[PDB]
């Protein structure tokens, strides 16, 4: 009863039994290295070149010259889409001249921001990466939740589809970083990275209300994302 | 000696007008100088937040004078407010 | 249409809320000496002529020269018809540098919506003043 | 001569007649009008503004009397530049469609941005002088 959008993601669609859940927001949890960036990019490359829906990426710590060619690092050009008006880098990373904090806040420019863009360029699909980078350029735990939290509403209204990445602590314990799944709460996709030699794997821990196939499968990352080895 | 000052608020919620309150008393009194303040909401004008990569409300974007510098909240700790405006070291 | 390019960018640039101000009488333009006169004058005259030749270019950012523009024009209180002879001016030197290469001067009056750009701007900040 | 070098020197001229400053009610405001209100102003401004276009480049005309009456009403009521623009817009956009019908060049809509100048120049000096001044 609830619909998904494909991703295109070698072999995702089928564990996840269609994609992404449309109009909501999907967690990508992982420690560093596990492709949740590569995950997120490739989520709106996709959108664009396979199904014409423009794409806005939102930033918080990588420079978006930086997203640009660490995506040329996995095999995509990103200027074209962006030369063509279809993807669009919302840079939310910190001012390298630093910020002064000097009395209480939120979040609200970036979220109007954010719906800006999506109007602006008649965007379907939205990516966020890393919402857990926010938690430490401002020391208000509290505050950067409930803005994240009231982020992911608008997304909603907006009838959009989103991913956001979050860094781990370890392969084995906490589901993301500073319990923005407490929030943020109903999709969440892990990936995991464990020794020989390096096995890389994607968990579907829950998609409230739908199917799924349940438990960790292994990836590789050749050209994209590319599950195998479930039937 | 010359002051050139956007403020991104947020509606009109209590820390925005908080920070123009306290940003206004501080130009005409304890500043002397020429300055222009520019008072900006973002739920109106989104396009200005996008130039300017703002993030947080209430923020205080300092043109002049130099270097251009950032300042975020409801700006109760005046004096980061004061260095900035060069009236303190 | 860059006519209905520069309609769409005063409606995502202009109406402010509100811009709060002190100026200084002895540094209006028609109040300094002759040497801070032209001095003014020429700052104004280069920051125009870098919007005009930036102004149609993709991934430039005139915006800012146009508010530093304006706000220099601002605190001067130089009028409207100083800014309208800037332009003309430099619009006049175009003209006689584009007549030595033999090219068209019709590129020339796409700058006129460069100069709606800039007045639109100026006036703004008088509309949406808080005087005292 | 030059049309633009003698906007120049009329906005010149223009500079010595006018007030110092001036100060307006904000009762008559359009931001403070009912939806009715607001929409019999515009309708009165692209009426005058039509008028101003037609008649502008016409030797015999008075069209600086009737710019005089369009920016009064426009800076009273403290319409934007913005406004004028967007009237001069569609204003084109009509007399667009309008030529093609007829198979004409558009090349004299070009012409027609001197007369937004000379109406947004003169709406602009007069917020110029919308605050004190010595």
């Amino acid at each position: 009863e609830v619909k998904k959008i494909p991703t295109m993601i070698e072999g995702f669609d089928d564990i996840s039994h269609g994609g992404l859940p449309q109009g909501a927001t999907t967690l990508v949890s992982g420690t560093s290295g596990t492709g949740k960036t590569l995950f997120a990019v490739q989520f709106l490359y996709n959108g664009i070149t396979i199904f014409n829906e423009p794409g806005i990426f939102v930033t918080f710590e990588e420079s978006p010259q930086d997203i640009i060619k660490n995506a040329l690092s996995f095999g995509w050009n990103l200027q074209s889409l962006i030369d063509q008006g279809k993807l669009f880098i919302l840079d939310a990373s910190p001012d390298p001249d630093g910020q002064e904090v000097a009395g209480d806040f939120d979040l609200s420019a970036l979220i109007e921001r954010i719906q800006y863009a999506i109007r602006k360029y008649k965007a379907t699909r939205v990516s966020i990466d890393s919402v857990t980078a926010v938690f430490q350029q401002y020391d208000a735990a509290s505050v950067v939740r409930r803005e994240i939290f009231r982020l992911a509403f608008r997304l909603a209204q907006l009838g959009v589809t989103t991913i956001m990445t979050t860094e781990r602590v370890d392969e084995y314990g906490p589901v993301a970083r500073f319990g923005v799944e407490e929030f943020v709460s109903d999709n969440v996709v892990i990936l995991r990275n464990v020794l020989e030699r390096r096995r890389r794997t994607v968990e579907i821990l829950k998609l409230r209300g739908t199917t799924h196939m349940k438990g960790e499968y292994p990836f590789t990352i050749n050209n994209g994302i590319n599950i195998f080895d479930y039937k | 000696k010359t002051a050139v000052l956007k403020l991104y608020v947020a509606g009109n919620t209590p820390n925005s007008v908080r920070a123009l309150k306290t940003l206004n008393n501080i130009l005409e009194k304890e500043f002397k100088g020429v300055y222009a303040l520019k008072v900006i909401d973002v739920l109106k004008n989104p396009q200005l937040a996008e130039e300017d990569k703002i993030l947080a409300t209430p923020t205080l974007a300092k043109v002049l004078p130099p270097p251009v510098r950032r300042i975020i909240g409801d700006l109760s700790n005046r004096e980061k407010v004061l260095i900035a405006l060069r009236l303190l070291a | 249409d860059p006519q209905h390019r520069l309609s769409q960018k005063l409606k995502e640039r202009l109406g402010y809320l509100g811009v709060y101000y002190k100026r200084d009488t002895a540094f209006f333009f028609r109040r300094m000496s002759p040497a801070d006169k032209r001095k003014l004058l020429d700052e104004l005259r280069s920051i125009y002529r870098t919007i005009v030749l930036e102004y149609f270019n993709t991934d430039a950012k005139v915006n800012e020269r146009i508010d530093e523009f304006v706000s220099k024009a601002f605190f001067a209180d130089i009028s409207v018809s100083q800014v309208l002879e800037i332009h003309v001016e430099l619009m006049d030197t175009f003209s006689k540098q584009l007549k030595l290469e033999g090219r068209s001067e019709d590129i020339l009056l796409d700058y006129r919506l460069t100069l709606i750009d800039v007045i639109a701007h100026l006036s703004e900040m008088y509309r949406r003043s808080i005087p005292r």
